[PDB]
């Protein structure tokens, strides 16, 4: 693509600056260009790729939601509608490359449990993002397509990583709100939130620190929710 | 929406 | 441009909801497009114009500032120095495009002191925002081209606006600030931010609850320029 | 930099 003349190298310190500039743009344009160089991502890699694109579709989704929300409200002529249709198109253009560089070839080289739970967690998103404005038809597919990938996840990161796992924690955690948003399902939701919940702290006594802060830190954010559905 | 996962 | 085939009142109401949802860039886009119809804008255009592009090379300054930030740091590869260009070469972009748009043919139109003296600051601003990154060549002429530009404004509404007018409030403002932080002349940014707000004060008594809200918040960021300043 | 004009 049009990163292809840049070192891989550079790339990847050119996404650190741009986090830094708030050019979130730039830096999943950067990170794109990484992963088009065809090497695997690191464990600090792969969470540059997952903030720019996070940053680039969360002002996607935050502005859909405002345009549906008028859209809604005003059923004046075709413009709501319109602007709403070319954000949703832009939107889906953005989860559509994620899953791209997931598919061409993240997922597939993928060997170790960190990297492959965090990709298919990835993927997941991006297809529950797919879902929140999707209608009538595919809809069914892309919801299951998110549910496959979160299950995939889930079934690994329960073989292969402690229950304290930041990425465990995060995968249940979204998955969890997968199923109270997308699927209908708030009890899943629930059970799955604190299930979670319960096994993370009691294996809390192993963990040095820092650990301890970055699953507790989720964990909190569990509760959050558990707290927000009772 | 319920809130998901944030930035690290 | 691109925007050619929409209707003049259909830029306008997708500029106000890309405002609403937070896409300044497609804002920016709408309104250029508005104005590239040929026609005058309104006092809500003009402001619709002016949020657009501020939000747009706003972003643009704060991640050059980063990025400037770091490469003098710096002073390791080309890489921060490649990006600040980047970056600095899109803000550019931006400026001249809003430059252009002022120059053909928005200040030719401009009878009215209002849509006149509008124009003018924006013409200062946008100069002074290429004066920000302009380094060497040219530049001299970069800062005269922000100073004359202020100054027709300045000399219109001190005759044709009263001292409380927002527009000659804010003009009064920033003209001040491109003394301070452009043209290394503190005393005269201080003069005039002083002069400003004490003429300001002294016409309070004639304006309306509405007017006089607007009219004492710019003179308190007038007052908070000071208070650093001195 | 000294702060300029806000948005309205
Ligand atoms: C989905 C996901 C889950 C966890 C992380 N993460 C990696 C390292 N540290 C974290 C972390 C710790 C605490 C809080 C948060 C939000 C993340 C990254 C990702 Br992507
Ligand atoms: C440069 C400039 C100056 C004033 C306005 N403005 C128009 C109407 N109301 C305002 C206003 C009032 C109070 C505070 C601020 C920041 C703006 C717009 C512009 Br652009």
């Amino acid at each position: 693509g049009a990163m292809g003349s840049m070192e891989r190298a550079s790339l990847i310190q050119k996404a650190k600056l741009a986090e830094q500039a708030e050019r979130y743009e730039d830096m999943a344009a950067f990170m794109k260009g990484a992963v088009e160089k065809g090497e695997e991502l690191s464990c600090e890699e792969r969470n540059l790729l997952s903030v720019a694109y996070k940053n680039v579709v969360g002002g996607q989704r935050a502005a859909w939601r405002v345009l549906s929300s008028i859209e809604q409200k005003s059923n004046k002529g075709p413009e709501v509608r319109e602007y709403r249709e070319k954000v949703e198109t832009e939107l889906q253009g953005v989860c559509d490359t994620v899953l791209g560089l997931l598919d061409s070839h993240l997922i597939k080289e993928a060997g170790d449990a960190e990297s492959r739970v965090f990709y298919l967690k990835m993927k997941g998103d991006y297809y529950r993002y797919l879902a929140e404005v999707a209608t009538g038809d595919d809809k069914k597919r892309i919801i299951d397509s998110a549910r496959s990938a979160y299950q995939e996840a889930m079934d690994i990161s329960k073989k292969e990583m402690p229950p304290t796992n930041p990425i465990r924690l995060g995968l249940a955690l979204n998955f969890s709100v997968f199923h109270y948003e997308i699927a209908n399902s708030p009890e899943e939701a629930i059970s799955l939130a604190k299930t979670t919940f319960d096994e993370a702290m009691a294996d809390l006594h192993t963990l040095s620190e820092d650990s301890y802060k970055d699953s507790t830190l989720i964990m909190q954010l569990l509760r959050d929710n558990l707290t927000l559905w009772t | 929406r319920t809130p998901s996962l944030p930035t690290p």
